[PDB]
RNA sequence: CUUGGAUUUACUGAAGACUAACUACUGCGAAAGCAUUUACCAAGGACGUUUUCAUUAAUCAAGAACGAAAGUUAGGGGAUCGAAGAUGAUCAGAUACCGUCGUAGUCUUAACCAUAAACUAUGCCGACUAGGGAUCGGUUGUUGUUCUUUUAUUGACGCAAUCGGCACCUUACGAGAAAUCAAAGUCUUUGGGUUCUGGGGGGAGUAUGGUCGCAAGGCUGAAACUUAAAGGAAUUGACGGAAG
């Protein structure tokens, strides 16, 4: 029945990624970011830009032959923050409002089992 | 003056005073 | 706990020390147990166990070298091999 | 009496070559000329003949070793590593 | 003067505690002293709950829950209103609010 | 309490306290006659047994040590003496 | 200028017979041109699927099964077991404060020379009449529990081949066994085999492979 | 042969080609590490003392262990005379006049 | 940095670190410190004891062990962060904060160094003085509970007593300049034993001699001269690029 792809969404406070692959993840269908939706560098994480990027990805996956996508969600991960950036939620809502069938949503943020040292120093970024 | 840097100033001063001393035994 | 069992045998039982004494006790049949240190040469160790086989005597292979085996017997010199002549108030014979 | 405070065996070099060079030599020369325990007869009679050659005056067995000590750390690690890989292969 | 009997941390019975890095500024901060929050939130924002329910293939399919634990240095916690300056008689309240 | 009987305290309390803490110290351990159900022999065993005290030629082990009082083995009976 | 999606041969994914449904999904790759076969190609590609989909029951919604292809029959690509894992949300839901987390891992080889690493997981359980605020097991008790975990997984996993192993994982009988033979140590809950690694594979045998997609 | 040694085996006096009787890792304290195997191609990958990585035939031989005499260079020579005695049995390459002094 | 495809996706692999989540007004240790599994090594507090010796004890100039981080020497490693340095911004200027690199260093082995707001800014040993509820370890008596088996010599949990701990709550006996303190109480109603330290602020932990260190530095340690306050706790007000 429904043909499933993998819509892997990388949301960060600098840019948001909406990028669909096959079930193995080996083959790329589309990859659209908010930097292709806004001219200004500050606006790449804006939820509007992510929603537009997600609709573009929807159109591409439709003209490819993809009907449904499994959502893969992640933040920056590693030593960075664990909460996904602003664009992820808007992109997810857009994908569920384009006639695309939604599979299983998951968060795969890279979580260290205690790791290397974050940048900044022990006093941290001082603003 | 943040006494920490007051001590650091004396350390550098006392380091140099020990250079001038060794110049003439 | 062999080092404990052999320590008691030295304290209370009967024994002889050294390669030449052991061989004599194997010839006369008075040896009850032959113990060989780990760093004893194989030619001597194989010679001892051939004597042990002829006289129906068991052999115990001690983990440490002659420095350790001498210390375990409470001595200040190296012991490459020893034979127990009478266990005393110890069950080293049955425990090995 | 304690004849020298710190130079030790490198007192033969007098005041020459620099203190760091003499102190580095002292560490290896003490090991070079030391008596070691034989793993074959159990006596402290192992001495260096030449670099990498260690003889026992008692049982007359020569073992290849380090330049200045009988065994080096890398060789010790190899024995364990070769020991380990041996049983993991024969099983 | 001495503001708090616990010295602003929780370390009566030991010498030293490993630090953690602040969520915002990556400041090293003792774990017993770091202001820590355990947040459970829904992986999909509420206004899209019914839209995702419509668009989902499955029926009676649960929504995954986001779990994280947040660590803040005191400066980055006060500047985010996570805690706020209290009065002298109200500082001595460990019971959570309601 | 301002007025109290230090000389004649409540024996329930005096039994509630710690061995050294009473008016006069007194051990709260005892000696017990251990008798397995198999035989009729009598052996005296301290209630707090650090060693596994065995019986006579009947070849039985009576108690096994613990952090406090040693419990009797399966099938042994004791009487406070 | 050329449309890459017009050179795509859409094969299909087939699961082993050990699972309820083997109609996993689709895939696509450049066709078998003279300088690029589609046979070598597809081989190796790894698919991560939910065990709920493979067993048609949301009781399996959190375990994700890893399946990687090891032979292609025309447009059908046959996979074999490649590993197990929980999802992050479930594992983050289980790890709760005021209780004792306990883990265990072991390297184990199957009957047919598949070397695996198996991770167990369990938690201490608050008693129905418990009033104390926390449920903490003493350290030696946790050593005992971990020892039993390791021994039971070793004996229950090395004595069955890989296909029998993956048949054995779905009902979670190793997990309930860890549950049963620890209740004289300390009560436990949420016992699972949360992750299985396929470390080394033996020499590949189609006669054994075909026996799994009969 | 290097094909019979598992990953991480320390080996010395290693052949480059099968049957040349040893070319690699021959000086005191040096050795060759076996990195991995390529059984289908009959090739073994090794790590040379300099740090270089090399593919050799799995039929090439090597000797298990580390070449003895390691640690010579840790002790300073201290003297021109020790260098004189060193090269007295090697070749005539010492002392060295500097090109700028000519 | 990127059409030489950067970023993003999947698989395999190579490195060094680190030990998340569990993780707390909880544990251990003389302190510094100590957090993946397992095994071995020796060590330890508490508890239990109708076991043993019999004053063997307390505190301690001199003299010794250990001692975060940074730093030093030589090997080995050098992923990540990153003093210095290079560089982009902001800026009146910023050789600062912020951004990008990045040398030492960060790690380890063998040796040095001996200092921290090394803090509980509270010496150690001993005795006594007021109420309460928790928690960790040991031991002692005990169930409408869960688990083995439904039943024992199960395990967990629940209910009362104690010894030791890490602490906490109320009051103000009593203390204090107050902040506050169950000790900082039992101190003009002044005396249980004992070690160390201070004598207005600076100059100054400086100079000098000695001594330890490879060095960086550590320990010991003045005087001239200068000066009317410096300082502690709290009150009222004013102010804040602090909150409501
Ligand atoms: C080049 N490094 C300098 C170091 O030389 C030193 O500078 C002193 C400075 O402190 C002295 O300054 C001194 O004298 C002045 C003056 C008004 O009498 C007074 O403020 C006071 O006595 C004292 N600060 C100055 N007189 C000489 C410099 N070399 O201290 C400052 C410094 C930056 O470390
Ligand atoms: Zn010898
Ligand atoms: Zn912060």
């Amino acid at each position: 029945s429904q043909v499933f792809g993998v819509a892997r969404i990388f949301a960060s406070f600098n840019d948001t990624f909406v990028h669909v692959t096959d079930l193995s993840g080996k083959e790329t269908i589309a990859r659209v970011t908010g930097g292709m939706k806004v001219k200004a560098d500050r606006d790449e994480s804006s939820p509007y830009a992510a929603m537009l990027a997600a609709q573009d990805v929807a159109a591409k996956c439709k003209e490819v032959g993809i009907t449904a996508v499994h959502i893969k969600l992640r933040a920056t991960g590693g030593t960075k923050t664990k909460t996904p950036g602003p664009g992820g939620q808007s992109a997810l809502r857009a994908l569920a409002r384009s006639g695309l069938r939604i599979g299983r949503i998951e968060d795969v943020t890279p979580v260290p089992s205690x790791s290397t040292r974050r940048k900044g120093g022990r006093r941290g970024r001082r603003l | 003056m943040r006494d920490k840097w007051r001590k650091k100033r004396v350390r550098r001063l006392k380091r140099k005073r020990r250079k001038v001393r060794a110049r003439s035994k | 706990n062999i080092n404990s069992k052999l320590a008691l045998t030295i304290k209370s039982g009967k024994y002889t020390l050294g390669y030449k004494s052991v061989v004599k006790s194997l010839r006369t049949g008075k040896a009850k147990l032959v113990i060989i240190a780990a760093n004893t040469p194989v030619l001597r160790k194989s010679e001892l166990e051939y004597y042990a086989m002829l006289s129906k005597t068991p052999v115990y292979y001690f983990q440490g070298g002659n420095n350790e085996l001498g210390t375990v017997c409470g001595k200040l010199f190296r012991v490459g091999t020893l034979s127990i002549l009478d266990a005393g108030d110890s069950d080293i014979l049955s425990s090995i | 009496t304690k004849r020298t405070k710190k130079v030790g065996i490198t007192g033969k070099f007098g005041v020459r070559y620099g203190s760091s060079l003499r102190r580095q030599t002292k560490k290896l020369e003490v090991q070079q000329h030391a008596k070691y325990d034989c793993s074959f007869c159990g006596k402290r009679t192992v001495q260096r003949g030449a670099t990498g050659i260690w003889n026992c005056k008692s049982c007359k067995k020569t073992v290849a070793g380090g330049a200045y000590t009988v065994s080096t750390a890398a060789a010790a690690t190899v024995r364990s590593t070769i020991r380990r890989l041996r049983e993991l292969a024969e099983a | 003067p001495k503001k708090r009997a616990s010295n602003g941390r929780n370390k009566k019975g030991r010498g030293h505690v490993k630090p953690v890095r602040c969520l915002n500024c990556a400041r090293c901060v003792p774990k017993d002293k770091a202001i820590k929050r355990v947040t459970i939130r829904n992986m999909v924002e509420a206004a899209a709950v019914r839209d995702l329910s419509e668009a989902s293939v499955y029926a009676e399919y649960a929504l995954p829950k986001l779990y994280n634990k947040l660590h803040y240095c005191v400066s980055c916690a006060i500047h985010a209103r996570i805690v706020r300056v209290r009065s002298r008689t109200d500082r001595k309240i460990r019971t959570p609010p309601q | 309490v301002l007025v109290q009987d230090l000389l004649h305290p409540s024996p329930a309390t005096e039994a509630k306290q710690h061995k050294l803490k009473t008016l006069v110290q007194q051990p709260r351990s005892f000696f017990m006659d251990v008798k397995c159900q198999g035989c009729l022999n009598i052996t005296t065993v301290f209630s707090h047994a650090q060693t596994a005290v065995t019986c006579d030629s009947c070849s039985t082990v009576l108690c096994t040590p613990t952090g406090g009082k040693a419990k009797l083995t399966e099938g042994c009976s004791f009487r406070r003496k | 200028v050329v449309d890459p999606f017009t050179r795509k041969d859409w094969f299909d994914i087939k699961a082993p017979t050990t699972f309820e449904n083997r109609n996993v999904g689709k895939t696509l790759i450049n066709r078998s041109t003279g300088l690029k076969n589609a046979a070598d190609g597809l081989k190796g590609r790894v698919f991560e699927v939910c065990l709920a989909d493979l067993q048609g029951s949301e009781d399996h919604s959190y375990r994700k099964i890893k399946l990687r292809v090891d032979e292609v029959q025309g447009k059908n690509l046959l996979t074999n077991f490649h590993g197990l894992d929980f999802t992050s949300d479930k594992l983050r839901s289980l790890v709760r404060k005021w209780q004792s987390l306990v883990e265990a891992n072991v390297t184990v080889k199957t009957s047919d020379d598949y070397v695996l690493r198996v991770f167990a997981i369990a938690f201490t359980k608050r008693q129905p009449n418990q009033i104390k605020k926390t449920t903490y097991a003493q350290s030696s008790k946790l050593r005992e529990v971990r020892k039993k975990m390791i021994e039971i997984m070793q004996r229950e996993v090395s004595n069955c081949t890989l296909a029998q192993l993956t048949s054995k994982l779905i009902p979670e009988v190793i997990g309930r066994e860890i549950e049963k033979s620890t209740q004289t140590i300390f009560p436990l809950q949420n016992v699972h085999i949360r992750k299985v690694k396929l470390l080394k594979q033996p020499k590949f045998d189609l006669g054994s492979l075909l026996a799994l997609h009969g | 042969p290097l094909g019979a040694c598992p990953e991480g085996t320390i080996v010395s006096n290693v052949e480059e080609k099968v049957g040349d009787r040893g070319a690699l890792g021959r000086t005191s304290g040096n050795y060759v590490i076996i990195i991995g195997h390529n059984p289908d191609e009959n090739k073994t990958r090794v790590k040379l003392p300099s740090g270089a990585k090399k593919i050799i035939s799995s039929d090439a031989r090597g000797v298990i262990g580390v070449v003895a005499g390691g640690g010579r260079i840790d002790k300073p020579l201290l003297k021109a005379g020790r260098a004189f005695h060193k090269y007295k049995v090697k070749r005539n390459s010492w002392p060295k006049t500097r090109g700028v002094a000519m």
